[PDB]
């Protein structure tokens, strides 16, 4: 039991770890997403393109 | 007496006989006992994980 517990903490931090440097990765592209995506939305709204 | 010193001498040798009868049972009892509890940790320990 205690075995198990230690590696799925180590597991978690790892994961923690690597993960959280994917999430910045993907948030980066987002930040250039960002303008495609709000203009889109805001012609949606308006209506007739723009 | 002869008779009942013949039977001291048999309820010795029998209980001796027993004795390791039962303690032969009692290490084959504890060997499949903790096979099973290990076998109850491994599923504990896969299920966590």
């Amino acid at each position: 039991r205690a075995q198990a517990s230690g590696e799925v903490a180590q597991t978690l931090t790892q994961a923690d770890q690597q993960l959280s440097a994917q999430g910045d990765q993907v948030r980066s592209g987002l930040e250039s997403s960002v303008d495609g995506l709000s203009a889109k939305l805001a012609s949606r709204i308006l209506g007739v393109d723009v | 007496l002869a008779d009942a010193d013949a039977m001291h001498a048999k309820a010795l040798a029998d209980a001796k006989a027993e004795s390791e009868k039962v303690t032969e049972e009692a290490k084959q009892d504890s060997e499949r006992i903790a096979a099973q509890l290990s076998e109850q940790a491994g599923s504990e320990a896969e299920r966590i994980k």
